[PDB]
């Protein structure tokens, strides 16, 4: 039974590689500054963002700079348009696990509608310094501090994530570990509104297996290693929860705020 | 119509 499951191992790690552009170890050449490319450019102020302001790619009828007087709103916007995009690449990656296509397609989208928002927080956490995020494919940096300066309620808006970065980051997870972690959060079975139970559990079970089979393989000297990573899970629920608060309140406090339809679509009944 | 639906039976 060991030769399967290392099959699975790499199996998920190939789709991951397929799925995502932006890995965890470019992401660390990156941030170690162990790389050929230039060093990205940094928003640490208001003046290196509107410098940078072209870098980030907003696509829309109007250049990022005039869609909002207020700035926090157009950092906002930009974290919508990359999270579109990060569902998209999600959801393919979803497609590549196996048995994931055979499952009800409603069964399909209730897995992706909870999945999404735990995956992007734990990927997220690649991009992450304990001072900074790299944003725009690796092409700028966005410090923490910067970040926290914006006007509430925007201002304590991207904090949790940076705590839960530091915490899951001292797991020290390489990209083929992630693969496995990912697909077994997608795999959940206690999502509510989900038709057949048994099939998503009767997977996710054979993924746990797998997990704990590369944790104790790449990670031997990380002991209760597993047990660590499946808290963070309990952990991830509460940072989405904290998040859609936060959305509520700024959907009454703020009139100007757009929600993407595919974003609208994971958030209306959560 | 779902929109992730449409991306699910996307080639
Ligand atoms: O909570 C996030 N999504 C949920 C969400 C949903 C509705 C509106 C806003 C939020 C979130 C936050 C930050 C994120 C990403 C996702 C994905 C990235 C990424 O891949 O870079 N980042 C970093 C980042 C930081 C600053 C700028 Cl300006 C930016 F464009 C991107």
């Amino acid at each position: 039974e060991s030769a399967d499951l290392r099959a699975l191992a790499k199996h998920l790690y190939d789709s991951y590689i397929k799925s995502f552009p932006l890995t965890k170890a470019k992401a660390r050449a990156i941030l170690t500054g162990k790389t050929t490319d230039k060093s990205p450019f940094v928003i640490y102020d208001m003046n290196s963002l509107m410098m940078g302001e072209d870098k980030i790619k907003f696509k829309h009828i109007t250049p990022l700079q005039e869609q909002s007087k207020e700035v926090a709103i157009r950092i906002f916007q930009g974290c919508q348009f990359r999270s579109v995009e990060a569902v998209q690449e999600i959801t393919e990656y979803a497609k590549s696990i196996p048995g994931f296509v055979n499952l009800d397609l409603n069964d399909q989208v209730t897995l992706l509608k909870y999945g999404v928002h735990e995956i992007i927080y734990t990927m997220l956490a690649s991009l992450m310094n304990k001072d900074g995020v790299l944003i725009s494919e690796g092409q700028g940096f966005m410090t923490r501090e910067f970040l926290k300066s914006l006007r509430k309620p925007f201002g304590d808006f991207m904090e949790p994530k940076f705590e839960f970065a530091v915490k899951f980051n001292a797991l020290e997870l390489d990209d083929s570990d992630l693969a496995i972690f990912i697909a077994v959060i997608i795999l959940s079975g206690d999502r509510p509104g989900l038709l057949n139970v048994k099939p998503i559990e009767d997977i996710q079970d054979n993924l746990l297996q797998a997990l704990e089979l590369q944790l104790k393989l790449n990670h031997p000297e990380s002991s209760q290693l597993f047990a660590k990573l499946l808290q963070k899970m309990t952990d991830l629920r509460q940072i989405v929860t904290e998040h859609v608060q936060l959305l509520q309140v700024i959907k009454k406090t703020e009139t100007d705020m757009s929600l993407h339809p595919l974003l609208q679509e994971i958030y209306k009944d959560l | 119509p779902s929109l992730l639906k449409k991306l699910l039976l996307a080639p």
